[PDB]
């Protein structure tokens, strides 16, 4: 409560449990790999709280999503939106399977 | 072949393989496995 700053970003979005502990400032995983990575010199804090009440229902909910493929890694603070399927071998190939 | 394997030792007795006389290239690592800690100490896993 004692220090003034130029700005505040606040970045939220709902994350499984070990990935909580994957979000800090120099770490690695499918999360902080190609779908969000801090600064190694991330100056601010992280939140989480549970959320059972909100994000789950009977016969269930599938509205998240999360990328495990990425051409490459994710520089800190980019966002990725894109649906492009991942090449495997050499083929150009898109579509599923 | 190490990725390939059927019988991955338990970790009691670890296998310990050699590799040597080849070029190395990762790609195949990166792709024969949806990995889940690529977490590397030596080495920089991009610069590989
Ligand atoms: C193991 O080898 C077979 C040989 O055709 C290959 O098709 C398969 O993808 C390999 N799988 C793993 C898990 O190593």
């Amino acid at each position: 409560n004692d220090l003034c700053f130029t700005n505040v970003y606040a970045d939220s979005f709902v994350i499984k449990g070990n990935e909580v502990s994957q979000i800090a400032p120099g770490q690695t995983g499918n999360i902080a790999d190609y779908n969000y990575k801090l600064p190694d010199d991330f100056t601010g804090c992280v939140i989480a709280w549970n959320s059972n009440k909100l994000d789950s229902k009977h016969s269930g909910n599938y509205d998240y999503w999360y990328r495990l493929f990425r051409k490459s890694k994710l520089k800190p603070f980019e966002r990725d939106i894109s649906t492009e399927i991942y090449q495997a071998g050499n083929k150009p190939c898109k579509g599923k399977g | 072949e190490v990725f390939n394997a059927t019988r991955f030792a338990s970790v009691y007795a670890w296998n310990r393989k050699r590799i040597s006389n080849c070029v190395a290239d990762y790609s195949v690592l990166y792709n024969f496995a949806p990995f889940f800690a690529f977490k590397c100490y030596g080495v920089s896993p991009t610069k590989l």
